[PDB]
């Protein structure tokens, strides 16, 4: 308790991670005010699983995790339990029994550029699907054919990551959105993250 | 089994046009987002365009917007990339892509634009 | 399911430039409703979001095509949400659905999220 939880450091970070290299911040030993985030004018998505979003301040958890990254607007719906697609399968995966909330907002004026922003990447090729909450930052050449690649990008030898090329004149579904996933963890230890009072 | 086959590439003069096609098998094109990428030797793979039937239906890389148009013929299960006002910087192998439980990308079609 | 029940009314036929007002009355587990959406669908086309309202604060969202013409509002006393449709045009012709959600809010609307659905009311705008 005592001090309010440092959610501002997560939501107001100037730089956000690429989804393949998604960031995680642990939140503990603090008073969490979720209602002020939910009630704000700030987000276009605030969707919860296993909890009611309007009673978040009434709840207590052992730890909270805050994962953050940038993806396309029309990819935000892959950030949910039970989804498939290149993001849910190769980049960031939620478990079926996810308890938590997914928060997103359009970041076109920060993360798109005239001429294209190439800084944000996603994984386009992978041998198998990620486990829930798994991260893969490898850049091994993906062997698509029968011939081995020996670390050289080339014919049937794919570099596994891809730049989004976010550019501001596409419709919102292809504009960048910043995403924060709050995972609510309840172990067999006392709760250290509760709402106010 | 899912397959994509790109056609239509060739050698063109700058300012000319080409119509690329992506013939899809194993899934309905209207049920999946389909994308064009391009890559020149020794250069990074570049996202070119996308088409789907929900949310924002089409999108383009900044440098091809206004010159390229992506479209879809459900009956022929094919996606097209009409490329107008071609420039030497458009020279590349062009690939069609879909995600159907996993990533699928074609063998590509070569586009060369002389100055 | 039937946890939240939505009944629409107010649709009909109008000439281009006219106005309509759709109503959607909610019953059942109404305290759980976090979000009210108006969708529309013409046959063979996408069921697309038109407008939405967040119940905790009354914040509203509108599709670009209807901004300045449509207004969504909520009467909490009657538990009824309204879509006022002004300056109608043939392009607005569709079956309009009211929908209610309890998991928070998400804009743009997507019909594959878990929604409680009204039965739909037809709007037909003639040139």
């Amino acid at each position: 308790i005592t001090n309010l939880c440092p959610f501002g450091e997560v939501f107001n970070a100037t730089r956000f991670a690429s989804v393949y290299a998604w960031n995680r911040k642990r939140i503990s030993n603090c008073v969490a005010d979720y209602s002020v985030l939910y009630n704000s004018a700030s987000f276009s998505t605030f969707k919860c699983y296993g909890v009611s979003p309007t009673k978040l301040n009434d709840l207590c958890f052992t730890n909270v995790y805050a994962d953050s990254f940038v993806i396309r607007g029309d990819e935000v719906r892959q950030i949910a339990p039970g989804q498939t697609g290149k993001i849910a399968d190769y980049n960031y995966k939620l478990p079926d029994d996810f308890t938590g909330c997914v928060i997103a907002w359009n970041s076109n004026n920060l993360d798109s550029k005239v001429g294209g922003n190439y800084n944000y990447l996603y994984r386009l090729f992978r041998k198998s699907n990620l486990k829930p909450f798994e991260r893969d930052i490898s850049t091994e050449i993906y062997q698509a054919g029968s011939t081995p690649c020996n670390g050289v990008e080339g014919f049937n030898c794919y570099f596994p990551l891809q730049s989004y090329g976010f550019q501001p004149t596409n419709g919102v579904g292809y504009q960048p959105y910043r995403v924060v996933v709050l995972s609510f963890e309840l172990l067999h230890a006392p709760a250290t993250v509760c709402g106010p009072k | 089994q899912v397959q994509l086959v790109e056609s239509g590439g060739g050698l063109v003069q700058a300012g000319g046009s080409l119509r690329l096609s992506c013939a899809a098998s194993g899934f309905p094109v209207q049920a999946r987002e389909m994308e064009w990428y391009r890559q020149a030797p020794g250069k990074e793979r570049e996202w070119v365009a996308a088409i789907k039937s929900t949310g924002t239906y089409t999108a383009y890389a900044y440098s091809v917007k206004g010159r390229f148009t992506i479209s879809r013929d459900n009956a022929k299960n094919t996606v097209y990339l009409q490329m107008n006002s071609l420039k030497p910087e458009d020279t590349a192998v062009y690939y069609c892509y879909v995600y159907v439980g996993s990533s699928y990308i074609g063998q590509g079609t070569q586009v060369t634009v002389s100055a | 399911s039937s946890q939240v029940q939505l009944v629409e009314s107010g649709g009909g036929s109008v000439q281009a430039g006219g106005s309509l007002r759709l109503s959607c009355a909610a019953s059942g587990s109404i305290s759980s409703i976090t979000y009210l959406g108006w969708f529309r669908q013409a046959p063979g086309k996408e069921r697309e979001g038109v407008a939405a309202l967040i119940t905790v604060n009354g914040h509203t969202y509108y599709a670009d095509s209807v901004k300045g013409r449509f207004t969504v509002s909520l009467d909490n006393a009657k538990n009824t949400v309204y879509l006022q449709m002004n300056s109608l045009k043939p392009e607005d012709t569709a079956l309009y659905y009211c929908a209610a959600a309890a998991w928070g809010y998400a804009w743009p609307l997507h019909q594959d999220d878990y929604w409680y659905w009204g039965q739909g009311t037809q709007v037909t705008v003639s040139a």
